[PDB]
Formats: C-alpha cells, structure tokens, sequence
DNA sequence: ATCAATATCCACCTGCAGATTCTACCAAAAGTGTATTTGGAAACTGCTCCATCAAAAGGCATGTTCAGCTGAATTCAGCTGAACATGCCTTTTGATGGAGCAGTTTCCAAATACACTTTTGGTAGAATCTGCAGGTGGATATTGAT
DNA sequence: ATCAATATCCACCTGCAGATTCTACCAAAAGTGTATTTGGAAACTGCTCCATCAAAAGGCATGTTCAGCTGAATTCAGCTGAACATGCCTTTTGATGGAGCAGTTTCCAAATACACTTTTGGTAGAATCTGCAGGTGGATATTGAT
C-alpha cells in the first residue's frame, strides 16, 4: 500500500538557491527540469557507453564521460561542464 | 462610422498575442475525441491517462506551430504573405517526414 | 458506448488559425485548413500508433503518458513535462 | 568505523554521485563504472542545471514574476545558442514560442 | 581477428539468385545494413525491458521492436519469419 | 546440430547470442530472442538481395554493385522509409528531372 | 559552326551525372582540405585512406542532396536558377540552422 | 584549400542534385556549407581519434563521428 | 514539319586484368552436460484513476456580409549565366624506401566487484505559507479617417 | 499634421490554489573486508601511411558571345480578413461505481556459470571470369534554315 518515485527536484532546488536565492520554482518547471536531467543523462551515458565499446573497454571511467560530454555539448557549455567535472573528480580523489 | 481595422492590422495583433502566450490553442475535449478516435480505429477498449491526453496536445500543437514557421517561410521565399498547401508541401519535403 | 465519426473537423478554422498566429502567419489560404487537418491525422497516427504498442507491449489497457513520450522519443520529437 | 560523509560532499556537490553511480550500473552501459563517471557526471548534470536556471530565473525577473514556469525555462533556452542547440529537438509543455515576426509582414 | 556477416550474406544470396555474385564494396554495404538493423532492434528491445523493469530481453523484446522499427508489410513477414525460427527451433 | 541448423537459418544464432550479451542491451537474455533476431537479420538481408539482383539483372550485369543496392533501395517505398538517413557508399542517387526544367 | 542552346547540355550533364556514382570532386584537393579543417583540432595527424574516402562519400552525398532540397525552393519560386537564399531556405527548413 | 574546391566540381555535384541553372553566387556559398560540414564531422572524428589515443583518424572514427550527426554511411566499417 | 548537317548516343563484339571465387589449414568461438541461481508469471487484492453522468453558463464556433489589397497574369529589357574553343597547370598515377605506429604479448599494482552489517538521506504525505491569476481603472499609446 | 475610436499598458488589491516546510519510517547509500580483474606501461613487430620524384593528360581557368531568365512595373478579379449576429457545445464543479493498475508472496521453467570437446569461420596463397573500356557502325537528337 505504499509506492515510491525518485526524482532529481531536491537537488535542483539546491542548485536554484544557489543561483537565485529569491526565486521559486513551479512544479510544472520542475517538470521540465527532471526531464531535462534525466534526458542529458541519458545521452552522456549512451555515448560513454558506445566509446567504451570502440575501444573493447569493459568499463566507464570519467575519461569516457568527459569525451561523451566533449561530444555532446557545443562550445562554451562543453569547456565548463570539463572543468567543472575534472574539478569534480580531483578533489575526489584527493579525498576531498 | 463605424471603425474598422485594415486587413492585416488584426492578424499581427493575433500574432503577437499568440506569441506571447502558452495556452494550448485547440479546444480540449474535441482533441480527446480524436485522439479516442485514432486510437480505437488502432487497437479496441482502450483507455488514456488524462496526462496521456495532455502529452499528445503538448506535442501535436508544438509539432503545428513549428510547421507553420518553416510554411511561412517558403511563402515569404515566394514573394507571398499568404501560406498555401504548396508551402506546407515544401516544408514538409525539405524537413524529411516525406522527400 | 457511442460511435466516434469526424472527429477531426473539430480541430477547428479558428483554431489552425491560431496555430498559424503563434507560428508567425499574417494571411491564411482557404485550402489551408484542410491540408493541416491531413497533417495533424498522420502525425496522431503514427503516434499513437508506437504509444499503443508501448502499451500492448506491457499488457496494459490504459495508455500512459509514459507511452506517449516514449512513442515521442522515438520519433525524434522528444516532449519534457510528463515524464512524471 | 568512521563517521559517514556523503561522495557528493567529498566531490563538492549538490548533485547525488550515488544515485548517479547507481543509476549507471543499472542502465545497462558497461559491465563496470568506474569511480570517478559518477563523480564527473553529477558535476556535469549540475553544471548544466545550473546554467538553465540561471538564465531562466532571470527571464522570471524580466517578467516581473518571483516564480519560475516553463515559459522562463523555454525564454532561457530559446535565446541561449548553446542551450537552444543542445535541445533543438526537445519540446517543452506549456513553453510557446519566442516573439518572433518576420519583417516584411509588417505594415509597409 | 575481425569476423563479419559476408559468409552469411553470401549463402543467402545463392538462395535467391544462385546466378548472382557481389563486389566487395557491395558486400561491405551488405555488411553495415546488418550491423545497423542489428543495433537498432537490440537497442529498441533494451528500452522495451528498461520501460518495463525487466532484466531480460526476450522474442517479445525483439518482435515489439521489430513492430516499432520496420514499415507494416517488412515488419509483418520480419514478425512471421522470427516466429517460425522460433518455433522450428524450439520443436527441435 | 548448430542453432542456426535447428532454427532452419542461413544467419549465425550463435554469434547473434555472444552480440546480444556483449553489447549491454540487458542482464539476461532469453534463448529465442537470438533465433528470432536472427531470422529477422536473414530476411531483409534476402529482400535486398533479391531486388538488387533484380537490378543487376535489368542492367545487363550478374554481379551485385553499391549502386544496384541504392537502386532497389531507393525504388522501394519500404526499403527506402528503413534506410531514409542512410547513405549508400558508391550508390548514386536515382534519375529524376524536374518537369519544369524540360526542353519546350 | 555547331551551337547548343542553353540549357542543352546542362540537362545532359543532370542525365551523365545521375547516372554514375564516381566521385566528383577531385580527391587530392579534397585530401588537403580535410587535412587543414582537422590540423585546427589535433596536431600531426595520419588519415587512413578509407577515412579520406569515407569523408568524401559523405561529403559529396550530403551536398547532392542539399542541392535537391535547393532546387526545390527555387522551383518553388517560380526560377529554374538555384540561388544563395534558396541553399539558405533548405539549410533552415531542415533544422540545421 | 577550399578554393580547390572547383565552380567546375560543385557544378557537377549540383547536376547529380537535378539543377539545371547555378547563380554565380552557388560557388562561396558551397564552400562554405562544405567547410561547416567537414568541421563538424572530422572534429567529432578526431575526438575519436584522440579517445583512442591514437595519431591516425581511421575510417571507423569517421563512421562513427557521421552516426553521431545524423549520416550514417554504409561502406566503410559499418 | 520531316530539309541537311552536326554531334550524341546506342548496340554489338572483343581480350587483358583486376577483383572473385575456390582449394587448403589452424585458434577461438559455439555446442554439450552438470549444477546451480533467479526472474518474473500466476494468484488474491488494496486502492488510484478512469469513464460516465448531470447541469448550468458563457466563451467561442459558425455563417454572413463586404470590400481591401493580395496573388496571379502579362509584358518587357537588361544582364547574368551557358556554351564554347583555347591553352596551360595541377591532379593522377606509380613502384620506392623509410618510418611512424596501430596492435600484440607479458605482466602486475591500482582499481573494481562483491558481500553482509550499519547509517543516514529522501520520499510521502500532513502542516504551514504565499505568489499571482484575474478583476478594475486610468495613462499611453496605436491606428485609420479626414 | 489633428481628433476619435479602440487596444494596450501598468500599478494597485485579496484570498485560493498551489508552493514551501515540517515529520516519519525504508530503501538505498556508506563502511569495511576479501576476491578478480583491468588495462595501463613497456617492448618489439609488420603494416600502411607520408613524401618524394617525373612523367603525361586530363581537367580547369580564361575570355567571347548571346540566349533566355529573372525581376521590375502594371492590372485586376476575387479571395480572404474584419466585424457582426446568433446560439451551441465546450468548460467547470462534483459526484459514482468499478476497471485495471500496482504491490506482496510464492516458486517452477528458464537463465547464468562453470569446465571440456568439437566445429566453424577468418587467414593467407591459389584459381578462374565479369565488364571495363575501346573498337565500329548505325540511327537519334538537336539546331539551323527554301
């Protein structure tokens, strides 16, 4: 009698806080914004998943989701999304 | 008199209104008749999801609306302002649904 | 229950005009209307025809809005807002 | 045993690199992912969130409205290059269009 | 190293025109039409199981997208000759 | 005693199997799928090659080339919808004329 | 003193070229030019043969097919003269641009 | 470079597409259609390249690069 | 048109060569036979949502009139692009050596899968909060007649 | 270069639907301890790549000449937009039963996971053969011109 849907909306209002402390969200938009995340998701995903398929790689690394992502984005999007995940991943690393 | 708009002059007032706005342009439960419609003649008893309904609208209308642009476009290109089935034609062709 | 007939004469001159206003589109030709109606009725065919199958496929009687944005992916015309 | 920190505050995000990580060994991508594709990944998702939203929250302000709807997310999208090419096949429910008349339709 | 449908191609092509033969590059055409087909069905069939929560692509798998896939008239007779391999095959 | 022999097929159910598994499409995969993929591989495989041999045929010619390919794809609606963003190497494009742009 | 008319061997010329599959541009200016387009991406770079062919075939398939989509909008405008803004239509109208 | 791209050789890729008659014009806006398409595929190409950690764009990083724009090419690998 | 003349084009044969087809033999898949795992079909069933109904009301659809101005036809002349002969240069073609380098083979240390045992972070609602949709009125345009 | 008719703003107002926050258990993260890989980091092949070098020709660049296509200018029949009257049917609020999703359990037919035994399909030297491209000779197509 209970049933239960994940969804990305906690973490897009976090990062809407961060950007526009003042400003709301409708849960139409916020709509949108699941769908959006789980479609980008997706692509960087399948195209990482093909790569490491050329390249008889049995597995994912953040090598292949930053050439998906080279591949995916245009221009300025893709030089930031690369900084911001080798960012990401470094300070990982570093234990961070 | 009584006052009149010149013909032209309420079809840009259309525009920019339409333009301005999101609401869904066709009326709703005509649209849930056709689609009940195209459905049955497609596979018997079924049913839809009010959402179901929604998305189909959602999309059907998006779908017309960025036709209509890429068919006032191959108007305009042949010095008209008036869309004709020859433009929905070429439109049509050249996006790839039908070459 | 009742028999569906025509159904598509109710997509309406006012309304493929107002298609047409979003669009960009000052003037409209009378055979306009009919051409858009064709147009409408391949693309809710083809559709609802794959949103179907998704359904059969999961042998379910009710079509969800899940089916119709798969059927939408599928068809390169990929819809944000439904996928609940 | 040591007090738990989250992998997302570990790699400085708001996005959740588990989910993330657990969403990809199960979509069937490969037979293995490796530590750091989820990491990167939320980083890039959240990026990209980001970026939307900003644009978007600004369109709300030029509408007078605190409340972002689709309408700011499609405004955001459509005048953005990257973005509207990033989602040039995507279609946004209740979004519309951009104010957009061609010239020579207007009155002469 | 680098194995390819051309064996495969060839036997079905002195079934249908024992007069026939093929150039290289047309069998390297031959070749990407299967690999393409091939991606398109498996990929088709894999979203069918994720929609669903299956782990399993089965012939339902496969059949759905076939239907998905081929115009009616192509996906009708794919449909008929995947399920007489299936049956001929479980009978054995 | 292949699975391609009891499955009555020219095209390889073995090899269409190891594709299936090795290509992340899913956990597990049942044993049919493989004879049925297979059998739908080996079917529009034989629809193209009939139709081009066919058009090496009314080409004088016994051996299949790209553009014969191109030719019973392009000449077939079906064949054509399939293949509409595809690209035949070698294949040419199909004659055709603009009436408009005809002498007198 | 043997003239055609104009418009006489263009047609015969559409016959010819819709009739082979040869390539038709020339493969070693082709060969500099994806050479100079890809030292802009990568430095020192080898090409294997089959790549070089491989772009040519792509290349010269899609701009053959971007010239029906043109001909088409000039057609459409009453002109039997393809022109810039009927390569601009089609380029547009197919969500390229 | 793009200049070897010859009036005489865009007239012949211009009749295989049906046209009868070329504005004077067709030829820099070939060019320049041709360069953007050439750009596109062989960067994505080269990212293939470079993923691969290799110095040799092969035929196969073009497939793939002309799968990822919409091209799909039969003939060269798949 | 069915006059004389230029070039195009179309059949019919013809013989050397570049690709095909066919012979001959070794690893890596494909097939078996056992022995497990487990996915998800089958069987009550809780409980969301879907189809349907009623009923009242005003937003819109429908049809008509009327004429503004748009599309379609016709004409015309300048000038752009086709046809052509001319002549030279860049492409093509091709054994030659050399070398950069995909692609293999041998490891092993870092990194991933695994696997139960504990800890939260997130979800599903109740509870508390508040933008703004929608209703009204004057600036301030905007349009179109005179 | 003005009024008058009408549409368009824009700001100020108020509670209702729709957010944003507040709680409360589970699924799903994180911790930790072992058991497999992975795929890099070296090394050394053999391919296939680039770079010349030198011919010849096929092809492109160039300039002339004019045919005929594009585009500008003018007309006008009648299509389509604006405005109006009229009243239908969509929209909205609100039940109701019950179809059919979706959730738990329970558990065989069908799947993975080994460890071996045969088999086939990919290689690389061997064997024909299809059609390219080049002869002729004969109508066809085009274009000028009593």
């Amino acid at each position: 009698k209970r049933s239960r849907k994940e969804s990305y909306s906690i973490y897009v209002y976090k990062v809407l806080k961060q950007v526009h402390p003042d400003t709301g969200i409708s849960s139409k938009a916020m709509g949108i914004m699941n769908s959006f995340v789980n479609d980008i998701f997706e692509r960087i995903a399948g195209e990482a998943s093909r790569l490491a398929h050329y390249n008889k790689r049995s597995t994912i690394t953040s090598r292949e989701i930053q050439t998906a992502v080279r591949l995916l984005l245009p221009g300025e999007l893709a030089k930031h999304a690369v900084s911001e995940g080798t960012k990401a991943v470094t300070k990982y690393t570093s234990a961070k | 008199k009584p006052h009149r708009y010149r013909p032209g002059t309420v079809a840009l007032r259309e525009i920019r209104r339409y333009q301005k706005s999101t609401e869904l342009l066709v009326r709703k439960l005509p649209f849930q008749r056709l689609v009940r419609e195209i459905a049955q003649d497609f596979k018997t008893d079924l049913r839809f999801q009010s959402a179901a309904i929604g998305a189909l609208q959602e999309a059907s209308e998006a779908y017309l609306v960025g036709l209509f642009e890429d068919t006032n476009l191959c108007a305009i290109h042949a010095k008209r302002v008036t869309i004709m089935p020859k433009d929905i034609q070429l439109a049509h062709s050249i996006r790839g649904e039908r070459a | 229950r009742k028999v569906l007939r025509d159904n598509i004469q109710g997509i309406t001159k006012p309304a493929i005009r107002r298609l047409a206003r979003r669009g960009g589109v000052k003037r409209i030709s009378g055979l306009i209307y009919e051409e858009t109606r064709g147009v409408l009725k391949v693309f809710l065919e083809n559709v609802i025809r794959d949103a179907v199958t998704y359904t059969e496929h999961a042998k379910r009687k009710t079509v969800t809005a899940m089916d119709v944005v798969y059927a939408l992916k599928r068809q390169g015309r990929t819809l944000y807002g439904f996928g609940g | 045993r040591a007090k738990a920190k989250t992998r997302s505050s570990r790699a400085g995000l708001q996005f959740p690199v588990g989910r993330v990580h657990r969403l990809l060994r199960k979509g069937n991508y490969s037979e293995r992912v490796g530590a750091g594709a989820p990491v990167y990944l939320a980083a890039v998702l959240e990026y990209l969130t980001a970026e939307i939203l900003e644009l978007a929250g600004n369109a709300a302000r030029d509408n007078k409205k605190t409340r972002i709807i689709p309408r700011h997310l499609q405004l955001a999208i459509r005048n953005d290059e990257e973005l509207n090419k990033l989602l040039g096949r995507v279609t946004i429910a209740q979004g519309g269009v951009l104010p957009n008349i061609q010239a020579v339709l207007l009155p002469k």
